């Protein structure tokens, strides 16, 4: 959807032709920023509306600046798909063996 | 702890000995042990040869890495190399750890 400005009126419509882009970080070449307890998740209650979160990540610093090793990544260096409207995405996952969690 | 592979069974280790050559004994027999030997030295070639997995680097990151170089500007003499009286020399100690991979 694309919303427009004029004076002070606010329009929304349908924007038929454009795209997002999907892909998942397979091969684990990314900061791994899941597992710090931050906030966005899907909601507890099924009729909620979220938000999707903003990504970003850390590298090494001394205080405020970048050292030799400090790394940037792009991530439209990845491979990802593109869909209009019409299209759809999906994959599956295979947890590998992990250890029942005791509850007792 | 002073860095390696550790190994339950290492690479055997090689033993080598010249063997003893008796000088000339008396001509009526004592029943001592001879302590009179011949003066020997041994010199040969040696062979080795190890075989090396090597672990590929695959890696997202855009900007350059940090890489082990040759300082450019010139010397007097060349780095790992033999000087005027012919001693090989190593200028300092060089690490594994160059390129990064995430945390
Ligand atoms: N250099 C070396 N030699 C022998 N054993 C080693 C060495 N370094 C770590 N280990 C052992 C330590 C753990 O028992 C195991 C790693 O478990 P996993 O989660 O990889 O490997």
């Amino acid at each position: 959807k694309e919303v427009t400005q004029n004076e002070g009126t606010k329009t929304i419509a349908n924007n038929l032709t454009s795209t997002i882009q999907v892909f998942t970080d397979s091969e684990y070449q990314l900061p791994y920023v899941l597992g710090s307890a931050h906030q966005g998740c899907l909601p507890p209650f099924p009729a909620d509306v979220f938000m999707i979160p903003q990504y970003g990540y850390l590298t090494l610093n001394n205080g405020s600046q970048a050292v030799g090793r400090s790394s940037f990544y792009c991530l439209e260096y990845f491979p990802s798909q593109m869909l209009r409207t019409g299209n759809n995405f999906q994959f599956t996952y295979t947890f590998e063996d992990v250890p029942f969690h005791s509850s007792y | 702890l002073m860095g390696g592979f550790g190994l339950k069974h290492p690479p055997p280790q090689i033993l080598i000995k010249n063997t003893p050559v008796p000088a000339d004994p008396r001509s009526t027999f004592n029943g001592d042990k001879l302590n009179s030997f011949i003066t020997q030295y041994s010199t040969g070639q040696v062979s080795v040869e190890i075989e090396w997995e090597l672990q590929k680097e695959n890696s997202k990151r855009w900007n350059p890495e940090i890489q082990y170089t040759s300082n450019y500007y010139k010397s007097t003499s060349v780095d790992f190399a033999v000087n005027t009286e012919g001693v090989y020399s190593e200028p300092r100690p060089i690490g594994t750890r160059y390129l990064t991979r995430n945390l």
